[PDB]
């Protein structure tokens, strides 16, 4: 276990090194034109998420069917947490891509969407409130990948422990009091439950979209959705 | 033959 | 305000231990159809809900909130709370869910109802986890009350977050008392809160199947139809 | 007047 013997400091750097790139929308509005852009975008992000996941410590140890399960479980949660991250310094807006910045009422296009919109904006606001750091974020994102599919199956937990240690050392380094440390850690883990909820709602409106034939989904996306 | 297998395998 | 946010960690544990609802029995008799089993679960759950409402009111801080916020938190949290409760009392019955003392379901009774088995396993996985960490009655009630306070907080603010910090301190007081080193306190708390996501997931799934059951059509209670119509 | 309303009031 190479990932088990990393310092907090070299854990944070790997995660940082492995951050996926920001992609552009193929943007040039309708329920269909919205879901197209979003589908096209998601579809290309997934490809990089897979690369990123492969660079997450401990992940590459697991078997292939294990890594598969973890990804088909986590994928929309991972996209959404990346969306909220990207969207932080745009109050009231969601930045899908540098060239694709939506405000809430571009949502009303797609019954299903304003509800989730608002869930994501509240999370965005929350992350801004606590002033999430990029270092804490890459940790958050890895917990999500490693936790989200863990029980729907020891090493994973070992890894999740390191990630917790990392998280705490960053808070100590930021100057947080020991009491502040565990309250912050906690309120961040508490947000994961909101991300999961948001992902479950999104997965479901997505499935109704596939069924109403609003847009064609990519083959990778059919496989992902199918898993749920 | 699922795409997810393929993309992970490299 | 007060007054919650002035409790010692030890009297917070006690307030919550004192408010714990009893474990209710099933009306159960008579071989099982999908109909019989589901009318049983809905009878039990309906009655559990009434205790939960009253129990919520004893969660220190809950009653300071506005009635409409009380309604929202409970409307978000209800099936998570029942799940965490099922999981916790099923803890000493590996492979088995203890719905009630006289209603213990095994993996394969799950199959009567469509897509109930998948949830069944999810709860089993969670039960196994609680067991493998040895969740403690006192940790359990902090968790149960985090659920209530957390589940619908980001779908609305600062009173809820103060209480939550109180519950976390409490959780940590507990682990410091069990003599866990600081590092393993922070790890345990993390392991406990990550489970909450699995609970949300299961609630979300159970919810959508409940929704499809109401179409399929056992009659649901009025209280139960209302709780359910909040997620549609 | 949700049934939940009444139960929480009393
Ligand atoms: C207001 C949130 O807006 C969304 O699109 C969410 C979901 C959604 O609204 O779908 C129907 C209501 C969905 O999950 C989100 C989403 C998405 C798409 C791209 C991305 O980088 C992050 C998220 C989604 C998405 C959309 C199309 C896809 O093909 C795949 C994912
Ligand atoms: C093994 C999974 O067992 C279940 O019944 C889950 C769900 C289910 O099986 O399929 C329908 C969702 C459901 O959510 C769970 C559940 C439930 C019912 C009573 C209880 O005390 C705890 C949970 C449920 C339940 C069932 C009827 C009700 O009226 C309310 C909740």
């Amino acid at each position: 276990s190479l990932a088990l013997s990393l310092t907090a400091d070299q854990m944070v750097s790997a995660l940082l090194d492995a951050e996926p790139p920001i992609l552009y929308s193929e943007y040039d509005f309708s329920e269909a034109s919205m879901m197209g852009l979003l589908t096209n975008l998601a579809d290309r992000e997934l490809v990089h998420m897979i690369n990123w996941a492969k660079r997450v410590p401990g992940f590459v140890d697991l078997t292939l069917h294990d890594q598969v399960h973890l990804l088909e479980c986590a994928w929309l949660e991972i996209l959404m947490i990346g969306l909220v991250w990207r969207s932080m310094e745009h109050p009231g807006k969601l930045l899908f891509a540098p060239n694709l910045l939506l405000d809430r009422n571009q949502g009303k296009c797609v019954e299903g969407m304003v509800e989730i919109f608002d869930m994501l904006l509240a999370t965005s606001s929350r992350f801004r409130m606590m002033n999430l750091q990029g270092e804490e974020f890459v940790c958050l994102k890895s917990i999500i990948l490693l936790n989200s599919g863990v029980y729907t199956f020891d090493h994973i937990h070992r890894v999740l422990d390191k990630i917790t240690d990392t998280l705490i050392h960053l808070m100590a380094k930021a100057g947080l009091t020991l009491q502040q440390q565990h309250q912050r850690l906690a309120q961040l883990l508490l947000i994961l439950s909101h991300i999961r909820h948001m992902s479950n709602k999104g997965m479901e409106h997505l499935y109704s979209m596939k069924c109403k034939n609003v847009v064609p989904l990519s083959d990778l996306l059919l496989e992902m959705l199918d898993a749920h | 033959h699922k795409i997810l297998h393929r993309l992970l395998q490299d």
